[PDB]
C-alpha cells in the first residue's frame, strides 16, 4: 500500500515480473533507452513501443509529462513499485525513473512486445 | 557476540565539509574540537 | 599529500606553529591573533592522518613531543588542536598498552588548568578509552581523575547524549577497591576516601548503567567482599565497618536494578559450596534487603529458592522448617514477598506431609 | 536561472506546458538554434550555451568550466519546470 | 611518562581483523595428492578435525588430512555412476551426505560405523529427483528443495519426512537460522520468506531490492547478519531483525563490486569476512570485512589466473584456512595470518 | 471489496506435490469466518489456505478425479464436497 | 495610533501604499511593518510581511526589522532566519558586503546555527559582489578572524 | 457559472509573461534612440 493515486496504471506483482524480464531482454538487443530524458526523445520520434515508469520518485510530477505524450501517440505507458528494480532491469549500477523499449524492425521480441502491449492497455479496461 | 561499527573521519558529511574549506575562513579551533569529538563518540 | 609523505614540512608546521605560540604568548589579550594559523594547524594534521594509508611509527614519534606540547600549554585553541590530534590518532592506529597509559596519564593530569575545555578533554578520554585494548590504562592516574571538580555532573551531561560506558568501566573496578582501602587503612587523606564513596555513589544515582555494567559491579561488590573476608586476620571491627559501609551501596544497586543481584548470586553458589564459605556468604546475603533466599541449608550444599521446588519431597520438608525458623528469627536479608508465595505455592502440591509443613 | 532568463526560456516555447514538454538538452540549446542546423548540415561540433549563457550560474565560472555548468543546469532545471507546470502546490524548496 | 628518552614501539597490532588488506599466503593444493580435471562441486572442512573433504563432478568423494606442505590423503570412494552435485558434512561431522545430478537415491556414509547407507526411497516424498539440500547447524534437521515451490523438512537421525512447505513460485535457494529455529528461503521472483521450522507457518513476508530474482542466501553464526545474493551481483547486508518485522527492509550495504550473478555465499564463523563468488566468470570471487562492509582490495591477484571460475567455498572452523574450488579440478587453499588455530 | 484491488494472488499446483502439462481448474471456492481460503481442484484435492499471509496451510488428496463441488453450513463447523466419480 | 482606533489605523496605511508607488513607499513600508509588531503581535508582522514581501521596491532594513522580530520570539526557528536572509541576498547581495557579513554571523553564533555553512557561504559571497564591494568583504572578513571584528 | 470554474484554474496562466518580456525588448530600442537625440541636440551647446 502507500502509493501515490497518480499512478493509475499500476502493474500487480505477476505483471511486474513479466514487464522487467521483457526489459532485461530489451536491453541484450539494444533495444532500451534509458533515463526520463532519453525515453522522451522517443516518443517525439514515434519510435517507442511502451514506456515504464517508476512509482516511488519523491516529486513524482517529474514523469507526469510523459503520459500526455503517450496519450497523444497512443503508446501504453504502466507504473512499477520500484526504481530500484527498474534500474537493476536495465543493466545499470543507478536508480532509474523511466525507460523505453524501441521500434525495431526484425525483432524477436515482436511476440513479446505484443502480449505486453495487450496486457498493458487491459489494465485501463 | 554482537559487533558494533564505531564511526569514522571520512563517512561523516559534516567533517568533510569541515575539511574541505579554506583555513581563513574556516572558525576557531573550539568549535571544529567540539563538533569533530562529538562526532567520533557513539550516539546512543 | 606533501604533509604526510615528507615529515619535513611536518616538522616545519609544528615548529612554526609552536614558535608563533611561544611569541604570541607574552602580550595578553591575543589569543585572537593565532585563530587562523591554530585552525590551519588543526586542519592539515588531522586530514593528512586521514589520508595516510598506514601511519608509520615515524609520524607517531614526530608528533608526540608537539602533542606534549600542546598539553602542557595555556592556549584553548592549541589545546583544542592537540585533542583533535589525539582523537584521530586513536581512532586510526592500534597503540601499546604504554603508550596509551602515558597519553591518558598527560591527558588527566593537566585536565584542570584551562575550566573551559574540561569536557571536550574528558569526551576525548573517552574516545582513547574506546578504540583501544580495554585493560591499556593502569591505576595510576586514577586519583587525579577524582580529584578534578564536578566529575560526575560533567559525566551525567555528557551521558544526556553520547555514551560514556568505557570510562566508568575504567572507573569501578578501581572505586571498589579504593573504597575498601579507605574503609580498613589510611589514604593521601580520609576526605580521599570519602570523596571515592561518593563518587561511586554519585554514579549509582544519577549516570544509567548499561551495557551490563551493573553485572559487572555487583560481581566486583561481591567477589573483594569474600576476598576481604577471607583474610587471615580476623578483624572483626574491620568487618563491621565494612559492612556498614556497604549496606546502602548493596541497597541502592538492589533498588534500582532488580535483577542482578540475583543473577551475579547464582552464578557464584557453586564455588561457595565447593569450599567453606557458607557462613560469609550468609552474612553478605543478610547484608542486602533481598537475597536471604539464597541462603545455604544448616547440613547441605543447597540454597533455599532450590530446596523449595526441586524435585525430591522429603528434604524439601527441612526447606520449609528453614523457612519457618526464617519465619520466626529476625528476618534480616529475606523479604516478605518471597516468603509469601513460597508458603502460597507450597500449599498446594502433591506430597501431604508437605502440605502439613 | 533566474527572472529574465525563466521568462525568455517561456517565451521562446510560447508557454510554460509547451516548455514542459522538452527534454533537457533541448533547453540547453534553446536559444542556440542558428549554430546547431548549422553545425548539423555541416557534420561540425554542436553548440553547447544556448540562452543558458546568460544565467548567473554559467556567468560566474571559468570559461573553460562553461560547459559542465551549463549541462547541470539545465538537466536541473527541467525538474523545476515539470513540477512548476504540473504540480498544484507553489513553493521553493525543491528550487533551492 | 615520555617515549623519546627510551627506544621502543609506537604501532601494536589489534585483536580485531584490519580493514583495507588482508595478510594471506598460498598454500599446497587441497587435492595435489588426488588430481583431477573434472569439476569440483563441493569443499569443506571438518568441524572437529583437520579433514577437508573434497568432491566434483568425477564420481569420487575424498577426505584429505589438512597440512600446509602435503595434504596426504586419508581415503578416496568412488561411486558408479553419482556424479556429485553436492557433498556436505553433518554437524556433529560423524557422517557424509552426497547427492547426484538426476538422481533420486541420497547416499549416507556413517564413518564411525564404516557404513554406506544408500536412501533410495523416502516415505511419503513426491519428489523425483533430489539434488539441492540443507542441513541445520544444531544437526536436528534436514531441509530438501523440491519442485513446485515446496520445502521438505526430514529428521536428521532416521531420514523421514516431518512436513511441507509451499511457497509461491520457484525455490531458488534455502538456508537455516543460527539457532535453527527458522528457515529462509528465496523464491524465484525476487521475494524471501521466512518460516518458523516447529510449526510450519510463514512468519514474514519481505522484498529484497532491486531484484528480479535470487540465487543465493546466507547467515551469519552470530545472527547479526542475512545476506541475500541476486541476478545482476549485487549482495545486499541486513540486520536479522530488519527482515523479521518489515515488508520492505533497508539493507545496510549493497555490494556493487560484483557484476555478474552471485552463486555462492559464505559467511566467517567469527563474522568479520564475507565471501562471494560467481561462476560465469572467471576471477569473480571478492572478500568483504564485515563491520566495515567494504572489500578486501588486495585478494583476487588477476594476473596469476589460477582461480578461474568459482564453484564453491568453504572456511575452516576457527578461519585459520581459506578454501576454493574451481573448473580445472584444483581445490586452491589460502591461509590468513590473522588467525593462527585451525 | 472497499478497494477492488487484488491483495494476494495464491498459485495452485496442477498435480499433488508435482507438475503437469494440464492445467489446474479452481472448481470451487469457499471462505470461512476465521480467514481460511477452502479450495477443491481439478488435481483431486482440497485444500486450506491463510489470507493474512497468502501462503497454503494444508493439502488433502481425496479422489483420483476432479473434486467439482463445495458448500460449507451456516455455522461453520462442517462442510461438504463431491468428486467427478460420484 | 495615537488617538484612533487600530483598523483606522491599518487603513491609513493601505491607502498610502496605493497612492505612493515609487521609491518613497520605502519608508511607508518599513513603519508598516514596525506598526504591525507594536499594534499586534508577531503573528500580526508575519501576516503583513507576506502581504509586501512582493512589492519590490524594498530597503535592507524591511529584512533586518524582521529579522530581529524572529530573534525576539521564543521559538527562534532557524528555517525563517535563513529564509529571510536569502530573500534580502537576492535584492540587495551584489552590492551590500555588510549583508553577507552578518549572514556568516548568524550561522556561527546563533545556537541552532550550522558553522560549517560558512565555507559556502564566503564563497557565494565573493561571486555574487562586484567590484569595491567584494574587497570591502575581504577585508571585513579579514579583521572578523581576529578580535578586532 | 463557467467563468466561475475556470477562475479558480487562474494565476497559472503565462499569458501575461509572454507579453512582458517582449515589452521590455521594445522599451529598450525606444530608450537607446531617444537618448542619442538628446546627447546630439545638446551635443552642439555643451559638447564636453
Amino acid at each position: 500500500a502507500d502509493v501515490n493515486p497518480k499512478a493509475y496504471p499500476l502493474a500487480d506483482a505477476h505483471l511486474t515480473k513479466k514487464l522487467l524480464d521483457l526489459v532485461q531482454q530489451s536491453c541484450n538487443y539494444k533495444q532500451l533507452r534509458k533515463g526520463a530524458n532519453e525515453a522522451t526523445k522517443t516518443l517525439n520520434r514515434g519510435i517507442s513501443e511502451f514506456i515504464v515508469m517508476a512509482a516511488d520518485a519523491e516529486p513524482l510530477e517529474i514523469i507526469l509529462h510523459l503520459p500526455l505524450l503517450c496519450e497523444d501517440k497512443n503508446v501504453p505507458y504502466v507504473f512499477v513499485r520500484s526504481k530500484q528494480a527498474l534500474g537493476r532491469a536495465c543493466g545499470v549500477s543507478r536508480p532509474v525513473i523511466a525507460c523505453s523499449v524501441t521500434i525495431k524492425e526484425g525483432s524477436q521480441l515482436k511476440q513479446q512486445i505484443q502480449s505486453i502491449q495487450q496486457s498493458i492497455e487491459r489494465l485501463l479496461v | 557476540n554482537e559487533l558494533v561499527q564505531l564511526p569514522l573521519t571520512e563517512n561523516i558529511p559534516a567533517i568533510s565539509e569541515l575539511l574541505h574549506t579554506p583555513a581563513h575562513v574556516l572558525p576557531s579551533a573550539a568549535f571544529l574540537c567540539s563538533m569533530f569529538v562529538n562526532s567520533l563518540l557513539l550516539s546512543k | 599529500t606533501h604533509c604526510y609523505k615528507d615529515l619535513g614540512f611536518m616538522d616545519f608546521i609544528c615548529s612554526l606553529v609552536t614558535k608563533s605560540v611561544k611569541v604570541f604568548a607574552e602580550y595578553p589579550g591575543s589569543s585572537a591573533q593565532l585563530r587562523v594559523l591554530l585552525a590551519f594547524y588543526a586542519s592539515t594534521i588531522v586530514s593528512a592522518l586521514v589520508a595516510a594509508e598506514d601511519v608509520s611509527d615515524n609520524i607517531i614519534a614526530k608528533l608526540f613531543p608537539y602533542i606534549q606540547k600542546g598539553l602542557k600549554s595555556s592556549l584553548p585553541d592549541y589545546r583544542a588542536a592537540t585533542y583533535m590530534i589525539i582523537c584521530q590518532i586513536s581512532v586510526k592506529v592500534t597503540m601499546e598498552n604504554t603508550f596509551v597509559n602515558s597519553l591518558a596519564s598527560q591527558i588527566i593530569k593537566t585536565l584542570t588548568k584551562i575550566p573551559s575545555l574540561i569536557k571536550d578533554g574528558l569526551s576525548c578520554l573517552i574516545v582513547l578509552l574506546q578504540r583501544q585494548k580495554p585493560e591499556s590504562l593502569g591505576k595510576k592516574p586514577f586519583p587525579h581523575l577524582c580529584n578534578v571538580p564536578d566529575l560526575i555532573t560533567i559525566l551525567h551531561g555528557i551521558s544526556e547524549t553520547y555514551d560514556v560506558s568505557p570510562l566508568l568501566h575504567y572507573m569501578l573496578p578501581h572505586l571498589v577497591v579504593s573504597i575498601i582501602h579507605h574503609v580498613t587503612g589510611e589514604e593521601t587523606e580520609g576526605m580521599d576516601g570519602q570523596i571515592y564513596k561518593r563518587h561511586l555513589e554519585a554514579i549509582l544515582t544519577k549516570i544509567s548503567l548499561k551495557n551490563n555494567l551493573d553485572h559487572l559491579l555487583a560481581s566486583l561488590l561481591f567477589e573483594e567482599y569474600i576476598s576481604y573476608s577471607s583474610q587471615e586476620e580476623m578483624d572483626s571491627n574491620k568487618v563491621s565497618l565494612l559492612n556498614e559501609q556497604f549496606l546502602p551501596l548493596i541497597r541502592l544497586l538492589e533498588s534500582k536494578y532488580p535483577r542482578t543481584l540475583d543473577v551475579v548470586l547464582e552464578e557464584h553458589l557453586k564455588e561457595i559450596a565447593d569450599l567453606k564459605k557458607q557462613e560469609l556468604f550468609h552474612q553478605f546475603v543478610s547484608l542486602s534487603t533481598s537475597g536471604g533466599k539464597y541462603q545455604f541449608l544448616a547440613d547441605s550444599d543447597t540454597s533455599l529458592m532450590l530446596s523449595l521446588n526441586h524435585p525430591l519431597a522429603p528434604v524439601r520438608i527441612l526447606a520449609m522448617n528453614h523457612l519457618k525458623k526464617i519465619m520466626k528469627t529476625s528476618k534480616e536479608g529475606v523479604d516478605e514477598s518471597f516468603i509469601k508465595e513460597a508458603v502460597l505455592a507450597r500449599l498446594g502440591d502433591d506430597n501431604i506431609d508437605v502440605v502439613l509443613s | 536561472v533566474g527572472e529574465l532568463v525563466g521568462a525568455r526560456l517561456i517565451a521562446h516555447a510560447g508557454s510554460l506546458l509547451n516548455l514542459a514538454k522538452h527534454a533537457a538538452s533541448t533547453v540547453q540549446i534553446l536559444g542556440a538554434e542558428k549554430a546547431l542546423f548549422r553545425a548539423l548540415k555541416s557534420r561540425r561540433d554542436t553548440p553547447k550555451y544556448g540562452l543558458i549563457y546568460h544565467a548567473s550560474l554559467v556567468g560566474q565560472t571559468s570559461p573553460k568550466h562553461k560547459g559542465k555548468i551549463s549541462r547541470m543546469l539545465a538537466a536541473k532545471t527541467v525538474l523545476a519546470i515539470r513540477y512548476d507546470a504540473f504540480g498544484e502546490d507553489s513553493s521553493s524548496a525543491m528550487g533551492v | 611518562d615520555d617515549l623519546l628518552q627510551r627506544t621502543g614501539n609506537f604501532i601494536s597490532t589489534s585483536t580485531s581483523l584490519p580493514r583495507g588488506i588482508l595478510k594471506m599466503k598460498n598454500c599446497q593444493h587441497a587435492n595435489a595428492e588426488r588430481p583431477t580435471v573434472a569439476r569440483i562441486s563441493s569443499v569443506q572442512f571438518h568441524p572437529g578435525a583437520q579433514i577437508v573433504m573434497v568432491a566434483g563432478l568425477d564420481n569420487a568423494v575424498s577426505l584429505f588430512q589438512v597440512d600446509g606442505k602435503t595434504n596426504p590423503k586419508i581415503q578416496s570412494i568412488y561411486l558408479e555412476r553419482f556424479p556429485i552435485f553436492k557433498a556436505c558434512f553433518s554437524a556433529n561431522g560423524e557422517e557424509v551426505l552426497a547427492t547426484s545430478t538426476h538422481s533420486k537415491v541420497l547416499y549416507v556414509y556413517d564413518m564411525l560405523a564404516g557404513k554406506l547407507i544408500p536412501v533410495h526411497q523416502v516415505r511419503g516424498l513426491k519428489e523425483k529427483i533430489v539434488r539441492s539440500f540443507e542441513v541445520s547447524p544444531d544437526g536436528s534437521f534436514l531441509l530438501i528443495n523440491g519442485i513446485a515451490g515446496y520445502l521438505h523438512l526430514l529428521a536428521m537421525k532416521t531420514k523421514e519426512l516431518i512436513g511441507s512447505m509451499k511457497i509461491n513460485g520457484r525455490v531458488a535457494a534455502s538456508t537455516f537460522s543460527s539457532d535453527s529455529k527458522k528457515v529462509y528461503a528465496s523464491s524465484g521472483d525476487g521475494e524471501v520468506y521466512v518460516w518458523d521450522v516447529n510449526s510450519r507457518k510463514c512468519l514474514n513476508r519481505f522484498v529484497d531490492e532491486g531484484s528480479l530474482y535470487g540465487l543465493s542466501i546466507a547467515t551469519s553464526r552470530n545472527g547479526q547478519y542475512v545476506a541475500c545474493g541476486s541476478n545482476c551481483g549485487v549482495v545486499n547486508i541486513y540486520n536479522q531483525d530488519s527482515c523479521l518485522q518489515e515488508t520492505n527492509p533497508k539493507p545496510i550495504k549493497a555490494i556493487m563490486n560484483l557484476v555478474t550473478g552471485v552463486t555462492s555465499l559464505t559467511f566467517n564463523p567469527t563474522t568479520e569476512i564475507l565471501a562471494i563468488a560467481s561462476e560465469k566468470m572467471k576471477e569473480a570471487v571478492r572478500l568483504v570485512h564485515l563491520p566495515s562492509c567494504t572489500v578486501f582490495s588486495n585478494f583476487p591477484v588477476i594476473k596469476n589466473k589460477n582461480i578461474s571460475h568459482v564453484h564453491t567455498m568453504d572456511f575452516s572452523p576457527r578461519s585459520g584456512y581459506f578454501a576454493l574450488g574451481n573448473e580445472k579440478g584444483k581445490a586452491l587453499m589460502y591461509r590468513l595470518h590473522h588467525y593462527s588455530d585451525f | 471489496v472497499k478497494s477492488g484491488s487484488a491483495v494476494h494472488k495464491m498459485i495452485v499446483d496442477r498435480q499433488y506435490m508435482g507438475v503437469s502439462k494440464r492445467k489446474c481448474i479452481v472448481w470451487g471456492v469457499a471462505f470461512l469466518s476465521d480467514g481460511t481460503i477452502i479450495s477443491v481442484d481439478s488435481a483431486g484435492k482440497v485444500q486450506f489456505w491463510d489470507s493474512a499471509t497468502g501462503t497454503l496451510v494444508k493439502s488433502h488428496l481425496i479422489a483420483n478425479a476432479d473434486v467439482q463441488s463445495i458448500a460449507v453450513a451456516d455455522q461453520e463447523d462442517s462442510f461438504v464436497v463431491g468428486t467427478a466419480e460420484g | 495610533e495615537g488617538a484612533k482606533s487600530q483598523e483606522d489605523t491599518e487603513a491609513v496605511f493601505k491607502k498610502a501604499l496605493l497612492a505612493v508607488i515609487g521609491a518613497d513607499s520605502v519608508t511607508l513600508k518599513n513603519k508598516y511593518l514596525d506598526w504591525a509588531y507594536r499594534s499586534g503581535g508577531y503573528k500580526k508582522a508575519r501576516a503583513v510581511f507576506k502581504s509586501l514581501q512582493e512589492s519590490r521596491p524594498f530597503s535592507v532594513d524591511f529584512f533586518r526589522k524582521m529579522i530581529q522580530f524572529e530573534k525576539e520570539q521564543e521559538s527562534c526557528n532557524m528555517a525563517n532566519i535563513r529564509e529571510y536572509y536569502e530573500r534580502a541576498l537576492r535584492e540587495f547581495g551584489s552590492a551590500d558586503s555588510d549583508l553577507w557579513m552578518d549572514y556568516m554571523k548568524e550561522e556561527l553564533n546563533h545556537p541552532l546555527g550550522r558553522p560549517e555553512n560558512c565555507g559556502q557561504i564566503y564563497w557565494r559571497a565573493m561571486k555574487m559582489l562586484q567590484g569595491e564591494s567584494a574587497e570591502a568583504f575581504v577585508a571585513k572578513h579579514a579583521m572578523h578572524q581576529t578580535g578586532h571584528l | 457559472l463557467s467563468r466561475y470554474r475556470l477562475k479558480f484554474s487562474a494565476d497559472k496562466v503565462d499569458t501575461m509573461i509572454v507579453q512582458a518580456i517582449s515589452l521590455l525588448d521594445d522599451l529598450d530600442k525606444e530608450l537607446n534612440n531617444y537618448i542619442m537625440r538628446c546627447r546630439e541636440w545638446y551635443g552642439w551647446h555643451f559638447p564636453e
